C-alpha cells in the first residue's frame, strides 16, 4: 500500500517545471519562472527555489492535486526528488559546459572528478549532497494548513505545517557540518560520510579492501577542505 | 655545552600549522593514489612512510642474545694498591 516509483514522479515534476506560467504584463508572451530560476542556478546567480504548492495545485496539469497532497504529506522525501530533477535540468540546460568555480569546494570537486578520470562510478564515489549544491523550500497559503502552536500534535509529524507568531530568542549564525570527508593515512583513500541529525560518530579504522587486506593498520584524518558546512 | 646544543636543537625544530599535503610522482597502495602527508615536511626526501609507527619483529626467547655481567667498577686508589701489593 506504498509508492515507490520514483521514475514516475520525477516526471510528474519535470512536467510541472516545463509547463507552468504567467502572461507577459504586455501580451507579448508567456514566462516560465521557475525554469529560468533554474536556469539562474546554472549559471550560479542563485542558491535556492522557493516553490509554492498551491500553484501545482491549481496547474493545469494531470495528477497535479495527487502531487500536492503527496509533496505535504511526506514533504521530507519529496525534497530529494526535487533535487534531482533540479539537477536533470541543470545537466540539460548546461550539456558539455562546466559551471564555474566560486569556492573550494568548488574547486576540489571539479579537480577531483577530472583526477578520477585521468554516471555509476560517479554516483557510487559521491554522496549526492556533495554533488548537489543549491537548496529547495516549500510554502503554503491556503487557510487549510494554518495552525497555531497549540496544534501541532503527532498527526503532524512529517508534514508541510504553516503558522504564524512572534520571534522571542535567536541565536547567531554558526557552522553546521554536512558532510565529512576523511583520508587514509598509507593507501590514500577517501571515505565520505553524510550527518543526518544533531549527532555523528566518526569511523576509526580504513575500510578500503587494499589497505584490509594488507592489514596496514592507517588512521583516517578528517579533512575540512572537502567536507561540507551549511549556515 | 651538550645540554645546550640539544635543547636548542629540539626547540627550534617545531614548526607552527599544519595543512595536508601530496607527493606528486609517488604511488600509493590503492588504484589511482598519489602519497599524501600530514605535516610541513622541508623536502621529500625527509618522508618516512611513517615507519615509526610499525612494531618491530622478535626473535623467540630461545634464540636472542644474552650477556654475562660481572659487576665491574673503577675502585678507589687504597683498594687497588693493597690489590697490587
Ligand atoms: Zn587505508
Amino acid at each position: 500500500t506504498y509508492n515507490t516509483d520514483w521514475a514516475a514522479e520525477k516526471t510528474k515534476i519535470r512536467s510541472f517545471f516545463d509547463e507552468y506560467y504567467v502572461d507577459n504584463e504586455d501580451g507579448s508572451g508567456k514566462a516560465f519562472p521557475y525554469r529560468d530560476q533554474v536556469f539562474e542556478i546554472a549559471r550560479r546567480d542563485k542558491q535556492a527555489i522557493v516553490v509554492n504548492v498551491d500553484h501545482i495545485k491549481e496547474s493545469d496539469i494531470p495528477d497535479a492535486l495527487e502531487l500536492s497532497e503527496a509533496i505535504t504529506s511526506n514533504t521530507k522525501r519529496y525534497e530529494v526528488l526535487f533535487k534531482d530533477t533540479i539537477s536533470d535540468m541543470i545537466q540539460d540546460y548546461l550539456g558539455d559546459k562546466q559551471a564555474p568555480v566560486i569556492d573550494a569546494l568548488d574547486a576540489y570537486m571539479f579537480q577531483r572528478l577530472h583526477m578520477d578520470r585521468n554516471l555509476q562510478d560517479k554516483r557510487k564515489k559521491y554522496p549526492p549532497q556533495l554533488l548537489q549544491r543549491f537548496e529547495v523550500y516549500f510554502t503554503t497559503d491556503d487557510a487549510a494548513h494554518e495552525t497555531c502552536v497549540r496544534n501541532i500534535k503527532a498527526t503532524e509529524i512529517g508534514h508541510l505545517v504553516s503558522m504564524k507568531g512572534v520571534v522571542i530568542r535567536a541565536t547567531e549564525v554558526k557552522p553546521c557540518v554536512e558532510v565529512m570527508t576523511y583520508t587514509c593515512d598509507t593507501c590514500a583513500a577517501e571515505v565520505y560520510q553524510p550527518v543526518k541529525g544533531m549527532q555523528f560518530t566518526p569511523p576509526v579504522n580504513c575500510p578500503n579492501k587494499e589497505c584490509v587486506e594488507a592489514k596496514a593498520n592507517g588512521r583516517l584524518h578528517m579533512q575540512l577542505r572537502g567536507s561540507k558546512f551549511v549556515k | 655545552e651538550n645540554h645546550v646544543v640539544k635543547e636548542t636543537q629540539k626547540r627550534k625544530s617545531f614548526s607552527r600549522f599544519g595543512g595536508s599535503y601530496t607527493i606528486k610522482g609517488l604511488k600509493g597502495i590503492s588504484a589511482n593514489s598519489s602519497q599524501v602527508v600530514f605535516k610541513p615536511i622541508q623536502n621529500v626526501e625527509k618522508h618516512n612512510f611513517l615507519d615509526d609507527r610499525k612494531a618491530k619483529k622478535r626473535a623467540p626467547r630461545n634464540r636472542r642474545p644474552f650477556e654475562i655481567d660481572t659487576n665491574s667498577h673503577f675502585a678507589s686508589s687504597e683498594v687497588r694498591g693493597m690489590l697490587r701489593d
